[PDB]
């Protein structure tokens, strides 16, 4: 009866007269294709995570400016649609809309959670300033 | 075969047993869901997403945590474990019946030494390890790796810890412990007995090959008093009808009951804990017809559910919840989109498929063409380009109206006029017409500003309107009115365009004002039972920005009472009377007001059946799909006209109202629109508007009964509603945790503030919050997403809520009254019950005082006596600061340290050091004060508050001294860690002993020796060293006489023997027997 | 400080952090400074998950070239424009045609 885990841790009847299955019916909306349909619409939404620490303290994700992040997605998210829809070009377009819209930001790693930017990372930054201050024995 | 309860056919006798216990029926697991319809056979079961090999099985695709574990082994979490080991000459050695010998089991470890220890579940048998373990080591161990596991990445050394994260790492360890007890009691059997001294007391019997090695641990009264000892007088006083089961069930289930009240050792935290956690779930359970009910409601009335059962009183279904957590959950949601169009793109993409698949309608441009038959019909086939099929567009223009708070739909840049167009020109005529029909269905509150400002554009040259100020013009491009406050004063107020300078614009201005499509709301899902996450709006009601009435099939095409309908011929009324005088049309040699009547004659009576479509069904679909979406509806209000009501901002708040922070705008908030823009393709939403048509036999009962059974077998609402749960505790449990290692406008009750800390700040508390995710991901077995968007920039808040603004700087602000949370309660709990039981969990309180005590006494230095301690009541004692300032002797004199009153002090006397001192200038001080500590008269008190130790017995009866472990400690000892206390203890003995000397160094500042439990065990007594009889105190209901039964002094002392009560329930799957309505 | 060796520099910014354990004279200086004025002291967070848009800091400086590099952005700031005006001045120089 133990279950496993999904992630890691710390480690005379006789027939009577009513019963039979010989399909005599089919759906017309279509029991399969609806059926795929609920498949791809029932997905969790993706986790969006770049900008927050791991253990160590350290964020997550590429060292690029927001705005550029911000586009950067938009755009990929056009291709994706264009690969879905199964054509060359995206119809429902998320980048090069008619709007003006240069104030975007999109959460990147390039900011640590204090407000500065980490161009050198939140662990050896304490490494550093702690190693700043030590000292040895006389002789 | 058949199950004549929910109509299914079965195929094997142990097939209907197993099946029948789906319902609530015996005889004599592997499922989610499982329907079946009634007008056809095929079942549909839905099975979990990780299992391996499914034969034809849908899956459940969501992150469901795992609310719902058992327990069989005991409930305790401390265990006694032997210290010091001996073995004693006894009298009694065993028993005798007739010629059989029964040793002797005794309950406790028969040792010397013998103190208590925290293995959390170091006894129980378990179906799901939830794998978060507070695992300690017995004292003689050095457990420092229990609080240097959170904050210290980098470290001056491997075995020591920072002080500074002393508090942050015990607030994790009891989260942990708290979160490692989240089980769920357990019934195995029972058994009888005959013993002389248990007679005729049903005792339980763990699972497994043996049962009879766990009847000594679990009922200490089992065991006479053979011998004379402290064991033995100790069952001697215990009472003796409390043992084995309490009470049972009057509900029994065969011939076993179906809970019981059993006397066993446990711990009163635990089965405290485990208590609430049981209240906290069975506060949460729905019923078979609820949830007939609920899904017959979200039908709308198409197909009945019905979920039959039989009377039962242990079922358990926790599924129900308040509709604050669901606006938690939304909110959190809201937050991870964070301006990332791949997060939206996957979602509308896959909703627009999923309504493509379940409507009704059929988009053929045939119909076009065979209407149709410069040649302005060939032109304006040529640039509608009927042979292209893609409609995408179309439907994620539908799909895009759930989702108005976050994603915002315009029509496309590239759709409007080249250069801004003029009405001299065929090709901008027909480009007008394409968009003026296509922008009533976008979710831009500036579409009726675009609409008007483009015939105002191609309309330069020809008519004139006022202008506002003097730096825009007329020929000002109709895309770039993207925001409320550019709407121009004429198109406001009507009646200041003049009919006799501009006829057709006011025209098409007041067409604009009359026969836009109304705004109107439908209601959707059931909120008895499911709730509501509408965070904007009132629990029950879905927003569409058309009118909606009731279906029907047989209603005629032409009908100028429906709004698109009647928009479709209104602009082809003004189109054709701008053409009519060719006022407007010079350089046409030949006159094509003929041909274009004509054609908008045709575009006009057309036989479309969209506006049909999107006046009567599309609204009941998108009220059937939304209560079973993962990321439900975010609605902002439509407002038709009203300009003062446009949203234009949305922003999320972290900290109080009471309060005055950093403005830290949420990344919401820089959209220009309201939320992320996305382009349609207004050539394809007007082809797709005016080319529809049905089926020529759709009977609607067969086809949306048909459509709706297969998706309504494949729904995750209940995994989402206990994913909701769990997101709303983690939030309530994380502020409640991070309000206590900072400085926070969240007051609760500081229970331990003893334990040294610093006031951490956004990066130190936001990777606190980690591992605090982190650890509650781990216990729940979660993989997807909890509190990762609360994790982007100071964690430290103290409350959730959303809020838009209006153009007139109105704002509407939402807060989620978050109700009570159990992880948040018991970790409250678990440290208040710290604050008194801190020893067994390896701490002391208070400090240490340095100094050399050589004699022949035999105190146990972790109890020392009031003569060696001292502090700043006592005269004659120098305190000191951080300006302590050695300075050498000269010529014979001596050194001389630096008072905080300011004057210097030699090398003598008691002081008082705050461990900072010592933690800066440690390589220093060492050097400088060794020798005096050593041999000299110098004794110093280290304040520390908090101090793990770790204990080294030796014999008193030899020559000991603690100087070698107590100079490796001050050497030890650096700027970043710290290594646990070294202390010295002697061994007691229950025969008399000689007496040798023993010289040492450190000893507390109060009593710290709470943790042992008993010191020569199977003696009669001790004569030598510390004395410790057993702690009747925690044995309450034994040996205190007139104790109810279920009395506990829990916040002061824990009990070691308590009153559990074990379960045994059923937890059925989701069954549903869907039916068909004539 | 962004640099290859970084670790000599936290002891040359802040004179105030070392301890004194010492009656020599930079410990006889040191045990007379405040304690608080160190490192940052205010910022102006604007947008939550972004770069802080400016801090007030005590470290090793120079009144001189503090002196002249604020002289230098109060006159780079009474340049500053922001894009709506740069709008209205491109509409209004192109007359309606842009
Ligand atoms: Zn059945």
């Amino acid at each position: 009866k133990r279950i496993p885990r999904k992630t890691k841790g710390k480690s005379p009847a006789t027939a009577e007269p009513g019963t039979s299955n010989c399909e005599h019916y089919k759906a017309r909306p279509g029991i399969a294709s609806v059926q795929k349909a609920t498949e791809s619409a029932e997905l969790p939404m993706k986790n969006n995570d770049e900008g927050t620490p791991d253990k160590r303290g350290n964020t997550k994700g590429a060292l690029v400016n927001e705005h550029v992040e911000a586009r950067d997605e938009a755009d990929d998210a056009t291709k994706k649609q264009a690969k879905d829809t199964e054509k060359a070009k995206a119809q429902v377009t998320y980048s090069d809309t008619g709007i003006n819209n240069a104030n975007e930001l999109s959460r990147s790693g390039n900011v640590d959670n204090e407000g500065g930017s980490n161009q050198k990372p939140m662990s050896t930054r304490i490494a550093e300033a702690t190693s700043a201050i030590v000292s040895k024995h006389p002789a | 075969y058949q199950c004549h309860v929910c109509s299914a056919v079965l195929f094997s006798p142990l097939d209907l047993d197993a099946h029948v216990a789906s319902h609530g029926l015996h005889g004599n697991q592997r499922h989610i869901t499982e329907f079946i319809s009634s007008w056809q056979n095929h079942p549909i079961v839905q099975v979990s997403a990780d299992v391996e090999n499914r034969k034809t099985a849908q899956l459940l695709h969501a992150d469901t945590p795992r609310l719902v574990t058992w327990d069989a082994g005991l409930c305790t979490s401390f265990k006694i474990v032997p210290i010091v080991p001996a073995q004693v000459p006894q009298d009694v050695l065993a028993y005798t019946f007739f010629t059989s010998s029964y040793a002797i089991q005794s309950p406790f470890p028969e040792a010397a030494v013998s103190r208590i220890v925290v293995h959390t579940r170091w006894a129980s048998n378990v179906d799901f390890d939830r794998d978060s373990s507070v695992i300690m080591a017995p004292p003689t161990e050095n457990n420092i790796h229990l609080f240097k596991q959170l904050l210290n990445t980098e470290t001056l050394s491997v075995r020591g810890a920072n002080p500074l994260m002393f508090r942050a790492n015990v607030l994790h360890m009891l989260l942990e412990f708290v979160l490692d007890n989240l089980y769920l009691n357990r019934h195995t059997g029972f058994s009888q007995d005959h013993t002389p001294f248990t007679e005729g007391a049903n005792l339980r019997s763990l699972p497994g090959p043996d049962a009879e090695k766990w009847y000594s641990i679990m009922y200490p009264t089992r065991m006479g008093t053979p011998n004379v000892s402290k064991i033995c007088n100790f069952v001697a006083s215990c009472v003796r009808n409390r043992v084995g089961r309490f009470d049972r069930a009057q509900m029994m289930n065969g011939a076993m009951s179906e809970w019981v009240d059993v006397f066993e050792t446990s711990d009163a935290l635990t089965v405290s804990i485990r208590g609430r956690w049981m209240a906290r779930l069975a506060r949460m359970n729905i019923n078979p017809t609820e949830i007939e009910w609920a899904l017959t409601e979200c039908a709308q009335g198409y197909v009945t559910v019905t979920s039959p059962y039989a009377p039962s009183v242990n079922r358990l279904m926790p599924y129900r919840i308040s509709n604050a957590e669901r606006q938690i959950s939304q909110i959190i949601r809201v937050m991870n989109i964070g301006n990332n169009a791949t997060v939206i793109q996957p979602v509308l993409q896959d909703i627009s498929v999923l309504l493509q698949r379940i409507s009704p309608l059929q988009i053929d441009p045939t119909i076009i063409s065979n209407t149709m038959s410069l040649s302005p019909a060939s032109s304006i086939l040529g640039k509608l380009r009927p042979s292209n099929s893609d409609f995408s567009s179309f439907r994620v223009a539908l799909a895009g109206w759930l989702y108005n708070g976050v994603v915002t739909t315009v029509i496309d840049d590239s759709s409007y006029p080249k250069d801004g167009g003029s009405v001299t020109s065929l090709e901008n005529l027909w480009d007008f017409f394409i968009l003026a029909l296509a922008l009533p269905l976008t979710t831009d509150p500036c579409a009726p500003v675009k609409a008007f400002m483009t015939l105002a554009n191609m309309m330069v040259g020809f008519e004139t309107i006022p202008m506002d100020n003097q730096i825009y013009t007329q020929s000002r491009r109709a895309s770039a009115f993207s925001t409320p406050h550019t709407w121009p004063r004429c198109f406001m107020n009507i009646q200041l365009i003049s009919p006799i300078d501009a006829p057709i614009l006011r025209q098409w201005a007041e067409i604009i004002h009359r026969y836009w499509p109304n705004p109107s709301q439908i209601r959707y899902g059931t909120p008895n039972v499911f709730g509501s996450a509408n965070l904007f709006t009132p629990p029950e009601v879905l927003l569409l920005p058309i009118d909606h009435q009731p279906a029907n099939v047989t209603t005629p095409t032409l009908d100028f009472t429906n709004e698109l309908t009647n928009w479709r011929a209104r602009v082809c009324e003004l189109m054709k009377n701008l053409v009519d005088n060719q006022r407007y049309q010079p350089g046409w040699t030949q006159s094509l007001v003929s041909s274009m009547r004509g054609t908008l004659g045709k575009l006009k009576l057309i036989k479309s059946m969209t506006p049909m479509y999107l006046q009567q069904l599309a609204p009941v679909e998108l009220a059937v799909i939304a209560p079973m979406l993962p990321f439900p509806p975010f609605q902002v209000p439509y407002v038709r006209l009203d300009r003062d009501r446009v949203p234009t901002m949305v922003g999320v708040t972290r900290q109080s109202r009471d309060t005055i922070t950093q403005p830290a705008l949420s990344l919401s908030t820089t959209n220009t629109t309201v939320g992320v823009p996305l382009a349609l393709d207004a050539r394809a939403i007007t082809v797709a508007l005016l080319s529809g048509k049905y089926p020529p036999d759709l009977v609607t009962n067969v086809w949306y009964a048909d459509a709706i059974y297969p998706m309504y077998a494949d729904t995750e609402v209940f995994s989402n509603l206990q994913r909701d749960v769990i997101t709303c505790e983690a939030v309530q449990t994380l502020v409640t945790l991070v309000a206590q290692i900072s400085e926070t406008q969240y007051p609760v009750d500081r229970y331990l503030d003893w334990i040294p800390s610093l006031r951490a700040s956004a990066a130190t508390a936001a990777t606190f919050a980690e591992w605090v995710n982190t650890s509650m991901k781990t216990a729940f077995d979660l993989s997807d997403m909890l509190l990762e968007p609360l994790l982007s920039g100071d964690p430290r808040m103290t409350q959730l809520a959303i809020q838009y603004q209006q153009y007139n700087g109105r704002t509407f602000n939402v807060i989620p009254e978050m109700p009570g949370s159990v992880i948040a309660d018991c970790v409250q709990l678990t440290a208040e019950v710290f604050n008194h039981e801190y020893n067994l969990f390896g701490i002391a309180r208070g400090d240490i005082i340095i100094g050399r005590v050589q004699s022949t006494h035999l105190w146990s230095p972790l109890a020392p006596p009031p003569d060696l301690v001292f502090d700043r009541d006592t005269p004659g004692v120098h305190i000191f600061g951080r300006d302590c300032r050695i300075s050498f002797g000269m010529n014979g004199a001596a050194p001389m340290i630096r008072d905080e009153t300011g004057m210097m002090v030699p090398f003598e006397g008691n002081w008082i050091f705050p461990l900072a001192l010592w933690q800066m200038n440690t390589r220093y001080f060492n050097q400088q004060f060794d020798a005096w500590i050593k041999t000299g008269e110098l004794r110093i008190r280290i304040e520390m508050g908090a101090y793990p130790y770790m204990l080294h017995y030796y014999d008193p009866r030899q020559y000991a001294n603690a100087w070698n472990l107590t100079s490796a400690w001050l050497e030890e000892i650096t700027p970043t860690s710290i290594p646990s206390v070294p202390f010295m203890v002697p061994i007691s003995s229950d025969h008399d002993i000689s007496s040798a000397p023993a010289v040492q160094y450190i000893i507390s500042t109060e009593y710290n020796d709470r943790s042992l439990f008993c010191t020569n065990s199977s003696s009669p007594q001790t004569i030598a060293g510390p004395d410790k009889h057993i702690p009747v105190e925690r044995y309450n209901i034994l040996t205190n006489p007139d104790a109810p039964p279920t009395q506990i002094q829990l916040p002061e002392v824990v009990d070691l023997y308590n009153v559990v009560t074990r379960y045994a329930y059923e937890t059925p799957p989701i069954t549903a027997v869907v039916m068909g309505v004539p």
